[PDB]
RNA sequence: AUGUUUCUUCUUUUUUUUUUUUUUUUAUUUGGUGAGAGG
RNA sequence: GGCCGGGAACUCAAAGGAGACUGCCAGUGAUAAACUGGAGGAAGGUGGGGAUGACGUCAAGUCAUCAUGGCCCUUACGACC
RNA sequence: AGAACCUUACCUGGUCUUGACAUCCACGGAAGUUUUCAGAGAUGAGAAUGUGCCUUCGGGAACCGUGAGACAGGUGCUGCAU
């Protein structure tokens, strides 16, 4: 039902007196297929943990996007440190044209058609980050048609 | 209140009803309610400002008599006015006790 | 029974275990006690009735 | 002998929580009542046992009494004034009597009373402390299966019953079986059965709900509501306060696996979880799951819901044997109609025609302004009569001189209806004017006025003949009435 | 007051795998012999 | 010569309990923790001493206590004097 | 927390190899005991005596040796495999 999804862990550190401790971090992303997608971080002193402890959270930050049919609404950017997301609806790109840690969030979003790149520092949790915020602001027409114009026609025709 | 308050050590069962009283008034009528509430009425906005941000977390409408120098951002129902006098006090209480009576019909 | 035990606390005696039971007779016929003999071995306390 | 008593009562004391003063007091009852049998005559006793030494002293009691009822066991307040100034009314007189020798008899007497206070102290501390599951979901043993009832053992000689209305339709156990059930009444069966368990009734699913759903157990999610066909089908209601958590997906857990587990121990009853809304026609619409919702209509006065749904779900809607609306309407409250769209907007319209056929006749309206009120939504005489008359003057073409008017016609129209039936039948008409004759029953008074005598002249105008044919009045109850009738008409 | 220096050479990395019950033995008073009697 | 009778208080042996807690007074301090002093008490601020060694450090020590993965010898690196 | 031999793992020399220590196989002899020579000792050659336990006695195994191959042995190496 949730169709979580495990992008990647990692391995990292920080020392004491004693000597240095290890951990891990592991970026993962639950999501509907329907429009409801999150993602949470997650870091514990083991994996199983690290994983769990990772979903718990992805559960509360679910956030919701307006799409048609496995595919986006218009070009949108996708902006944030260090990470520059292009997206591009491409109605019907048959299948999920994107790079690492994209084809994980676009995928349990429930899209299916749209042509993707990132640009920048392709680091995984914050290109994560990149799309989400990229699909909340990206709006529907009727979002549109509701501020201006007040037609839901005439705004695309 | 009746029971263990003398039965093995006269200190230690002091020590007890010195851990009460502390936990009395921080944990006061909250004991009563069980489960998160569902809102929250504050007389002031910038001094109990971890709670607005705290509410805001989840999905809970707060209510926050609000001075000058907070920011009236997190709060929903803002409400505008003084908050250092204690007759300003007892005029948003005694609405919000009287009204909330009539509520609970 | 700690009760049965108890006997020795309210009386004496010993323990309550020990079977009371009243040697009680048989059925089948009626009557009227006509006459009663009790013969002692001698040494033995006549009771009141002897 | 004597430190045997203080070990007894240390022994007991310690074992089973008990005040060694409420087990002396059964042991001085229990002696009393061995004493009492042992006398040909009924005597009042009262034992006293020694704290110290277990040494105990036997009486004749004689209560003390204001009337002597029972010489043998009551003495008066003077006569026990007599032998101890201090004694009041309720206390006892004693009499140096032979204490009963403690024999296997007593010894069995005082094993029984001590038992019988065990279970009113033990036993019934026990039952306080667990209060929990005083209400929560016992686990007994099968010890007996009778036709009408199931006997479990809870353990520490605590019985529990499952009736049979009590138990679910499909559920056979045997003797040595586990059950689960809600203890839903104590009683004081205490030889016997004092607690009533149950399986078939809505408490069962909701503390099922909340031991395998921790978010209720913790008050994070609260269940509203719990409608159940025990075996079959359930809803229940969920409600949550914090908007990060899907009270029907915790509800549900990971794959179906927490309503699986509830199902499973309610011998696979259907369970629908449903979400609970402030507003009731949103709340009927999620109550109505699985079948979709066309259209709402809510009659407030009559506290009714008419559900509109599409054709091809006419038979979800309805479920096997009314089941899906029969558990929608309980878990809601309110009576619920299922039909289709078309049959709606028939219903609307044969409504709408009868309500413009009813101002039309009493109103002296036409057929127009008629239509113009029932379009602004007025379906009553009532109505009309009561309604603020702002709402009246909303309405385009009213002005306040023909909104007063049709409200003096709605009075008047209620009014003459009122009238009418009650000197059709004996409502009010016939019940004060035809049954003044003294001897008149609300009854007679009915079948008189169906006769057409209505007043209390048409029954002072009658003949014997004409009334001969009513079911209960004879020739001489006839004349009667109809004397009495004639003399206040006639004569008053 | 100021206090130089610490062979050489160098790592790997965490998402599929699993355990266990059988135990042990279980109304009560009244047999012969000899004599008599009923069918 | 407790050496003999005798004795059970005393020393001691050995069981089981009391007692020391900042409990009391004063003073200072935030009316808090406490701190300094006094009383009493055999013993006064964890009374004196011991046993008890957190996560880890050092791939510190030991494969010659033992056990152990490897590798090596097998008329021999084994076994006896 | 104790090296004159012993301990002792080291050294010279004399020795034996399925072995001083365990299980297994086939044979023969109760096991044991006393005593003599040769030998630095290990050992070698004996010489005498004992000849018990359960029985299917064609016995078997408490026990000593000889032959069989499995194997046994290692204070040999590596604490940076444990």
């Amino acid at each position: 039902e949730l169709q979580e999804k495990l992008i990647a862990v990692n391995r990292v550190s920080k020392t004491v007196k004693g000597g240095r401790i290890f951990s891990f971090t592991a970026l993962t992303v639950v999501g509907d297929g329907n429009g409801r997608v999150g993602f949470g971080y997650g870091k514990a002193r083991e994996v199983p943990a690290a994983i769990q402890k990772a979903m718990e959270k992805a559960r509360r930050n679910m956030i919701n996007v307006a799409l048609n049919n496995g595919t986006l609404q218009h070009p949108v950017k996708g902006v944030h440190t260090g990470s520059r997301v292009f997206m591009q609806p491409a109605s019907e790109g048959t299948g999920i044209i994107a790079g690492g840690a994209m084809r994980a969030v676009l995928e349990v979003a429930g899209v299916h058609n749209v042509l993707a790149k990132a640009y920048g520092s392709t680091n995984p949790i914050n290109v994560v980050r990149a799309t989400i915020d990229g699909l909340e602001n990206m709006n529907s027409p009727e979002m549109v048609a509701a501020k201006r114009g007040k037609s839901v026609e005439e705004i695309l025709g | 209140q009746d029971g263990t308050f003398d039965k093995l050590t006269k200190k230690e069962a002091l020590m007890r009803t010195r851990e009460l009283e502390k936990l009395e008034n921080s944990l006061g009528g909250i004991k009563d309610m069980g489960g998160l509430p569902d809102a929250l009425f504050v007389i002031d906005a910038d001094h109990e400002h971890i709670a607005i941000k705290e509410a805001n977390n989840l999905g809970i409408p707060v209510f926050a008599i609000v001075d000058t120098n907070s920011d009236p951002d997190g709060v929903d129902f803002v409400i505008p006015g003084n908050d250092d006098a204690i007759r300003a006090v007892t005029l948003y209480l005694g609405a919000v006790a009287a009204t909330v009576r009539e509520g609970r019909s | 029974t700690p009760e049965e035990k108890l006997l020795r606390a309210i009386f004496g005696e010993k323990a309550s275990d020990v079977k009371d039971s009243s040697l009680r007779v048989p059925n089948g016929v009626s009557g009227t006690v006509i006459d009663v003999q009790v013969f002692t071995r001698d040494g033995v306390e006549k009771d009141k009735r002897a | 002998m004597n430190k045997e008593i203080l070990a007894v009562v240390e022994a007991v004391s310690n074992e089973k929580a008990l005040p060694r003063e409420k087990i002396f007091e059964a042991l001085e009852s229990a002696l009393a009542t061995a004493t009492k049998k042992k006398y040909e005559q009924e005597i009042d006793v009262r034992v006293q046992i020694d704290r110290k030494s277990g040494d105990f002293d036997t009486f004749r009691r004689w209560l003390v009494v204001d009337e002597v009822t029972q010489p043998t066991k009551e003495i008066t307040l003077e006569a026990a004034r007599y032998e101890d100034e201090s004694l009041n009314l309720g206390d006892y007189v004693e009499d140096q009597i032979e204490s009963v020798t403690f024999d296997r008899i007593t010894t069995q007497t005082a094993k029984q009373v001590i038992v019988q206070k065990v279970r009113e102290a033990e036993r019934a501390m026990v039952v306080d402390q667990f209060r929990e599951h005083e209400g929560e979901i016992i686990t007994g043993v099968v010890k007996k299966v009778n036709r009408d009832n199931i006997s479990l053992d809870l353990g520490n000689n605590a019985e529990a019953v499952i009736l049979r209305e009590d138990m679910l339709p499909r559920e056979n156990f045997r003797p040595g079986d586990r059950v689960r059930g809600v203890l839903y009444s104590v009683r004081p069966e205490a030889r016997g059965a004092q607690l009533f368990v149950t399986r078939s009734k809505p408490e069962m699913l909701i503390e099922l709900f909340r031991i395998e759903v921790p978010e209720i157990g913790e008050e994070v999610i609260e269940i509203k509501a719990a409608a159940r066909d025990p075996g079959s089908r359930a809803k229940i209601a969920v409600k949550t306060n914090d908007k990060r958590i899907d009270p029907v997906g915790a509800c549900v857990g990971m794959r179906g696996a927490r309503v699986q587990a509830v199902s499973t121990e309610l011998g696979g009853e259907r369970i629908d979880i449903v979400l609970w809304d402030d507003n009731p026609a949103q709340f009927v619409i999620n109550a109505m799951a699985p079948a979709d919702v066309a259209s709402i209509v809510v009659d407030e006065d009559k506290h009714t819901m008419d559900i509109a749904v599409e054709a091809g779900n006419l038979a979800q809607a309805i479920g096997r044997n009314g089941q899906n609306v029969r558990l929608a309407s309980q878990l809601s409250g309110w009576e619920l109609n299922v039909m289709t769209v078309d049959d709606l907007q028939a219903k609307h319209q044969a409504e709408a025609h009868a309500a413009i056929d009813t101002f039309t006749k009493y109103l002296d309206i036409d057929e127009d302004f008629a239509t113009v009120l029932v379009e602004e939504g007025f379906s009553t005489l009532e109505e009309l009569a009561y309604v603020p008359m702002k709402e009246l003057l909303e309405i385009e073409g009213l002005d306040e001189p023909t909104v007063e008017a049709l409200r003096e016609r709605a009075k008047n129209a209620l009014a003459t209806i009122a009238q009418a039936q009650e000197e059709s039948l004996g409502d009010n008409k016939p019940a004060d004017d035809l049954l003044n004759l003294e001897g008149v029953d609300r009854d007679l008074a009915f079948k008189l006025a169906a006769r057409g005598v209505c007043t209390l002249e048409d029954l002072a105008e009658q003949g014997i003949d004409d009334l001969a044919d009513i079911e209960g009045l004879t020739d001489e109850k006839a004349g009667a009435l109809i004397m009495a009738a004639r003399n206040i008409c006639w004569f008053g």
